[PDB]
């Protein structure tokens, strides 16, 4: 409900002539002082840069990058030729890659409402690679003040002027060089500049002490558990870091059943005899599992427009599936019944880094639209009336599952192994009582929201920062 | 007051034999002492009671029955579940050996349609337990009821045996076998008699309510689709075959011969594989015969009704006998000769057709949206007043003829019921209104010379034909051919076709344009398929022919349709209106159609089937002096653009390329340049950058200037790809230039809710940004809403009246009486006492809020009609009234049109822009 009443005369405001809500609803009849691109950055165009295969590049897509401007790079080397690595190095060599200078803002170019706005500059000497679809601009003027700029003030004008089509909405170099620029709030902010950038660095300050402050899921999981059970991690850390175990011959047939000798299962017999010492009602999970299935994902590309799949990054150490898909499938298959992501399931990661591999989460919110889980997946079916679905999510996230899978896992490199099904059928857990599981469950919960309510400060913080760019514009 | 039931009670007066008799006065009814009666009934707890009354007086009266051979009311102790129930049978009727002939149960008419599925529940066990205890043989189970035809009350049975259909698997290939549908006397065998055609005895059922046609929906829903849920095909289309076979033979029978939809039981079993199937195969061959323009012997040699393997008949068979007493094409006439089977036929369109990506129907809320913000209502009645016709309206995208449905309904309850006092009363608009809207059983016949279509699916143009049957146009327009075909293409061989026409028009290039229709509205589909058959013929029709953007050619086809004053409506995704790549057709649009207004529609109004954003772009087309006002303008704008690039160029050139300042090359820039003129030179700078220019530029050099803005000299010089619609010149430097002179105001608008939620799993309103609904009525009856209240007030007074009578005559026994045992009788007339006074209490609550009804009614109704005071509907306190508290049923959902206030977009829309 909002009546513009436009004319005819301001159709003509753009070379592709364009008449939208969006981007008639900036353009208006009123008339002031602006500057435009020329005056206040430039547009750096985008050049291949020779890399070395063997030294490992830091590498993000869209997603990656948060919505805060924190960049997390994921380090790949060419010569890996990781499965999953295989559609990231065919978009590389074809010049999908890019290398920023120093002191540039580089903004995303896919979805610019989502305020993916990156700023590098010469205080990280680490220099990190970056896929296309990002628009470097060097900026004349000091380049944090216009940083903070188009991430509050004139971020309306560049969701003005992308442009969406049958799609998402996207942002092009001619379009950025469109945007008109105010006089009055340029002047302010270079007016003000020392104070403003002041007070943006005493909030950032106090926003790294708290994040600083903050504790990571993983030591969540792991320090209640550990609590739990009673178990010393100083003493596992001992017990795993040894490369030489000492094994009986009678130690080999202890719930052995195929005779298997080798270093890694009998480290691993051998951690697990340490662990599930003063444990006790250890169980088989072949008993108590109903059924697993693979998922399976065909040929995709970020975005297409098409039934949306998931990532490897959206598996988390809480044990919640984060939904939050970034690419999509354009063509369809002839069966979907079971690869769609319902609520209250268990997913197995199958192939990752030897650390965040057999990975477990659940599905709690409201799956909606059906999303394609990939082939790096499991969906387990379990007996609810013994085990609790999120209790093994939390087990096999905690060290009591990291230990056991980082000697199962069988890969050809320490960036991808896969797991199977055959060693969850084999696997030992402790099974308490559902109270146990329940109360273990609870305990996570409630230390994973007051890690909420720090983050939630932390947005606090950068609400703040945002109304004092805003009224240190304004007047 | 109904009059059957004075009819019933005088047929029962007349009868010679009071075995039966029913007292309305007291509310009593008496049946003979010689028949056993487990519980003593003195009450008339309904219909049903009359019903049943009735049926003994008919049973024992005129079949010459003995009445002491029925047994009424015989209690069973029966194990249900884990518990025990007490049911009893109503009628059982026995011959001299003993063994039960007939169990009939009798069900009340208020819930005989929805009650169904407890004949599994309360019949079938206790015929199970009778034949396991009492080894009987039970040979056929007859439930009666009655049906009423041509206003008149006959029988209608069901015979099923349970020797023939042992096993519930085998039930199912039966489909409605029963023996016959009325019965025969003298213990002859059931014959089932065919409905003659204009036969007073047997004929079609008109006057049929609503609550039979949802039951029926729902129970051909749950047999058809079985809980399927929706996965299209068979289960969809073959049910429009069955209706267009109905439709055809209804249509092709003559007065005096019986129907051929109906199913012959003379040897006591039908053979449902063979008998069924040639005839519906024949109905339906004879119906793409005639009502869907032959479509050639070639077509209906390859023609087939249904899939053998994926359609069993059972279900066919099913369908007959619920389809049969029906009539599809002419009947109706419910609730004074309104539509029942169209809305029928959207149950079922809504439910069994799964719609995709690529196949979408446009939500109702939008289409009328549309419809009203054209002003196609009083577009209409001017076009009735002023040139004695109706708007012409084509969609040349129907589909299921969604847009035409809501036209038609829109048209016919504008023009003749809600804004009737708009017309005019002269005798040759009287006439032509008498010949339009004015029978009632026809008053959707307008539609057969107005109203237009176009859709490429065989499938979905049968299904938008069968609808428009339904609905009662008679169809003959939806052409089920492509919408992008010449339009000599178009023919029907019928009452006078407007799609046929074509002449060439000298400023659309030459090309076919047709300019006969008054209104377009359609949504184009996105990425249409060109047949790749026609598409060399087809694409050297239109401008834009080989621009790789298909859809793009239906906005020409709306050129070609309207005529000079046209309205647009269309639903355009959002690509049209900012891509770069389209800047063609936005060139197109500006040029020939005056944008009145642009409405940005949410993301959700077409999930989850597709999240592609769309727009509304409702527009006018230009007349003949507009367009050439816009082409003098171009013209005269494309010179200067001309020169102004040479002048432009030369000085480029010279200033940094070089070149001698001789005289050939160009006569002014020398003249100023030997004579020394910068100013000029400036000025035509500034002048070829009207745009990307400010004015601190005024103190840079000619120099300097220049070699700063550079390279949009070198965008604004290149002139347009097209070359053939625009010419020679920059299109946007051009057009900037022509709509300065020509500026008008343009109507743009948003929506963030369109009034719904829809997704795969349910259904959830929200507010609705569009329009806002009526609530209260222009028009409320207060004399029928008094008599309603009136009549259940009369209706608990007369049960008043009894029960204080008999309390009164069993206090003068009590008085009578010694009172030995009368005090437990006196105890519990003064508990029923008690619960007189209780009812009378909440009847006198009932009282209270009928006369708060009353005052509100002269609080916003004065004589009989809603005053002017609250015809822009703002008042909070109506709209709450009407939302519950009784008032929720009357009440008008129609789409409120203010022409005061402006809340929802649909209001501005109608007051803000000024049409012609
Ligand atoms: C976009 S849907 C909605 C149409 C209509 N508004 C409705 O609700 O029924 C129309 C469908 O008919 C088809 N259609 C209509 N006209 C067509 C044409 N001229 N050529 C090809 N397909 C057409 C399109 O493929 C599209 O899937």
């Amino acid at each position: 409900g909002l009546i513009q009443r436009r004319n005819f005369s301001t159709f003509a405001s753009e070379p592709s002539v364009r008449f939208d809500f969006n981007y008639m609803k900036s353009v208006t009849p009123t008339t002031e002082e602006y500057y435009t691109y020329k005056s206040l950055f430039e547009v750096v165009p985008s050049t291949v840069p020779t890399l070395d295969e063997s030294e490992p590049f830091k590498y993000a897509e869209i997603g990656h990058v948060s919505k805060n401007g924190e960049v997390f790079p994921v380090t790949l080397s060419f010569e890996d030729r990781d499965e999953l690595n295989e559609d990231l190095f065919k978009k590389i060599e074809k010049g999908d890659i890019f290398l920023p200078e120093r002191g540039n803002i580089l903004i995303s170019a896919i979805r610019p409402y989502l305020n993916k706005i990156v700023l590098i500059k010469e205080d990280d000497k680490t220099d990190i690679y970056f896929t296309k679809a990002f628009i470097q601009i060097k900026p004349l003027i000091n380049s944090r003040i216009l940083y903070y700029a188009l991430r509050t003030i004139f971020s309306e004008k560049i969701n003005a002027v992308s442009r969406q089509g049958k799609g998402y909405p996207t942002l092009k170099e001619d379009d950025l060089k469109t945007i008109q620029f105010s006089k009055k709030v340029i002047d302010n902010l270079l007016a003000k500049e020392e104070e403003l950038i002041s007070n943006i660095d005493a909030l950032e300050k106090d926003i790294k002490e708290l994040k600083s402050i903050q504790r990571s899921k993983k030591e969540i999981v792991d320090e209640v558990f550990s609590s739990h059970f009673n178990i010393n991690m100083v003493e596992l850390m001992a017990l795993d870091s040894q490369r030489r175990v000492d094994v009986g011959l009678s130690s080999i047939s202890s719930l052995n059943s195929t005779i298997r000798y080798s270093y890694r299962w009998n480290k691993m017999k051998l951690i697990q005899k340490y662990l599930y010492r003063d444990i006790d009602c250890i169980e088989p999970l072949g008993k108590y599992i109903l059924s697993s299935n693979n998922g399976w994902s065909p040929e995709s590309v970020v975005g297409g427009e098409g039934i949306p799949i998931l990532g490897q990054e959206h598996l988390e150490f809480d044990g919640v599936l984060n939904v939050s898909p970034t690419k999509a499938t354009t063509k369809t298959k002839n069966n979907m019944e079971n690869f769609f992501i319902q609520e209250g399931d268990l997913f197995i990661s199958r192939g990752n880094t030897v650390d965040l591999v057999g990975l477990a989460c659940v599905v709690e919110t409201e799956v909606t639209e059906d999303i394609i889980y990939p082939d790096l997946y499991i969906r387990l079916k379990i007996d609810e009336k013994v085990i609790h679905k999120k209790y093994l999510a939390l087990l096999f996230n905690s060290f009591f599952g990291r230990l056991y899978f980082k000697y199962v896992s069988k890969g050809k490199n320490q960036t991808m192994v896969k797991i199977s099904s055959n060693e969850l059928l084999n696997y030992y857990l402790p099974i308490p009582p559902m109270e146990e599981q329940l109360e273990i469950v609870g305990k996570i919960e409630e230390q994973i929201g007051a890690q909420n309510e720090i983050e939630k400060q932390i947005e606090e913080k950068r609400n703040q920062i945002r109304v004092i760019i805003e009224e240190t514009a304004r007047s | 007051m109904k009059n059957w039931q004075r009819i019933v009670e005088a047929k029962l007066e007349q009868q010679k034999h009071k075995v039966a008799e029913i007292s309305l006065e007291n509310g009593t009814v008496n049946y003979s002492k010689k028949i056993k009666h487990n519980r003593n009934l003195k009450a008339l707890t309904g219909d049903e009671e009359i019903v049943r009354a009735f049926l003994i007086d008919r049973l024992v009266n005129e079949l010459d029955y003995k009445p002491e051979y029925l047994e009424t009311e015989k209690e069973y102790t029966i194990k249900g579940g884990h518990s025990k129930i007490n049911p009893r049978v109503d009628v059982l009727v026995k011959d001299d050996k003993g063994n039960p002939f007939f169990f009939i149960e009798v069900k009340a008419p208020n819930k005989f349609e929805e009650d169904k599925d407890e004949i599994e529940g309360q019949l079938f066990a206790l015929a199970q337990a009778e034949e396991r205890d009492f080894k009987t043989k039970v040979k056929y189970l007859v439930y009666y009821t009655v049906e009423l035809i041509d206003d008149e009350i006959v029988d209608r049975a069901i015979i099923i045996d349970f020797e023939k259909y042992p096993t519930y698997t085998d039930w199912s290939n039966g489909g409605f076998i029963s023996t016959g549908t009325e019965l025969t006397a003298g213990y002859g065998e059931p014959k089932k008699q065919p409905l003659i055609k204009g036969h007073e005895k047997y004929d079609l059922r008109v006057r049929i309510d609503r609550e039979e046609i949802e039951g029926l929906g729902r129970n051909l829903h749950n047999v058809l689709w079985g809980g399927g849920g929706t996965n299209d095909s068979e289960i969809f289309y073959s049910l429009v075959n069955i209706i267009l076979a109905k439709i055809q033979d209804e249509y092709e029978k003559e007065d005096g011969q019986e129907y051929d939809f109906q199913v012959y039981q003379y040897g006591d079993n039908v053979e449902s594989p063979q008998k069924l199937f040639d005839r519906i195969n024949a109905l339906y061959k004879r119906a793409l015969r005639e009502q869907l323009n032959v479509t050639d012997e070639q077509k209906i040699a390859e023609d087939n009704v249904i899939n053998r393997n994926k359609f069993p008949l059972n279900k066919l068979v099913y369908t007959v006998q619920a389809l049969e007493s029906l009539s599809f094409l002419e009947g109706r006439n419910s609730l004074d000769g309104k539509d029942i089977l169209g809305d029928f036929f959207e149950s079922i369109i809504r439910d069994g057709f799964k719609q995709t990506k690529g196949q979408f129907f446009t939500p109702t809320p939008i289409v009328k949206f549309i419809l009203y913000a054209l002003q196609l209502d009083k577009l209409a009645i001017d076009r009735l007043n002023n040139d004695r016709e109706l708007p012409l309206i084509i969609d040349p995208s129907a589909g299921s003829g969604t847009f035409l449905i809501e036209a038609m309904k829109l048209i016919t309850k504008e023009v003749k019921y809600k804004q009737n006092h708009k017309v005019k009363s002269s005798r040759q608009i009287t006439k032509r209104f008498e010949e339009l809207f004015m029978p009632d059983h026809n008053e959707n016949k307008w539609a057969r010379e107005y109203l237009y279509g176009c859709e490429i699916n065989f499938d979905l143009g049968t299904a938008s034909k069968v609808n428009m049957i339904l609905h009662g146009d008679g169809s003959a327009n939806i052409f089920v051919q492509d919408g992008l075909l010449p339009f000599r293409f178009y023919v029907k061989e019928t009452s006078p076709n407007y799609l046929e026409t074509a002449s060439p028009d000298a400023l659309y290039g030459d090309k076919e344009v047709n300019g006969k229709f008054d209104v377009v509205v359609s949504n184009p589909p996105f990425s249409v398929d060109l047949d790749t058959q026609t598409q060399r013929e087809v694409r050297n029709a239109f401008l834009f022919g080989d621009k790789k953007n298909s859809e793009n050619l239906f906005i020409e086809r709306y050129y070609q349709l309207l005529k000079e004053g046209g309205r647009l409506g269309v639903v355009l995704p959002e690509s049209v209106f900012d891509t770069t790549e389209n800047k063609y057709i936005r060139l197109f649009i500006f040029k020939y159609f005056k944008v009145k207004a642009v409405v940005s529609l949410p993301q959700v109004t077409f999930e989850p089937f597709t999240s592609t954003k769309t727009s509304l772009l409702f527009a006018q087309k230009k007349t003949k002096e507009e367009v050439e006002q816009w082409n003098e303008l171009w013209d005269k704008y494309g010179k200067e653009w001309s020169l102004l690039k040479t002048r432009i160029n030369d000085y480029f050139s010279y200033f940094v390329k070089g070149r001698p300042l001789n005289k050939k090359w160009a006569p002014d820039v020398v003249k100023d340049i030997q004579e020394g003129n910068e100013d000029n030179i400036r000025k035509n700078i500034f002048r070829f950058l009207k745009d990307h220019i400010k004015e601190e530029d005024k103190n840079l050099e000619i120099k300097d200037l220049l070699i700063k803005y550079a390279e949009e000299i070198s965008s604004i010089s290149k002139h347009e790809k097209e070359t053939d619609v625009f010419g020679f010149y920059n299109a946007w430097w051009v057009f900037g230039e022509v709509a300065k002179e020509l500026d008008y105001p343009i109507f743009m608008a948003e929506a963030e809710n369109v009034g719904y939620k829809r997704t795969k799993k349910g259904e959830k309103p929200m507010p609705n940004d569009l329009y806002d609904l009526e609530y209260a009525p222009s028009t409320l009856d207060c004399e029928k809403v008094l008599s309603s209240f009136d009549i259940e007030i009369n209706a608990l007074e007369a049960s008043k009246t009894k029960l204080s009578v008999e309390k009164g005559l069993l206090e003068e026994k009590l008085k009578d009486k010694e009172d030995k045992e009368n005090e437990k009788i006196q105890k519990r007339l003064n508990k029923i006492s008690e619960l007189l006074e209780t009812i009378e209490n909440q009847l006198d609550s009932i009282r209270s809020k009928k006369l708060e009804v009353e005052g509100i009614l002269e609080k916003y109704y004065e004589n009989n009609k809603l005053k002017e005071e609250y015809s822009e509907r703002d008042d909070e306190e109506l709209i709450n009234h009407f939302k519950h508290g009784v008032l929720y049923q009357y009440r008008s959902e129609d789409i409120l049109l203010r022409n005061k206030t402006v809340h929802k977009i649909l209001d501005e829309i109608r007051q803000g822009v000024i049409w012609d």
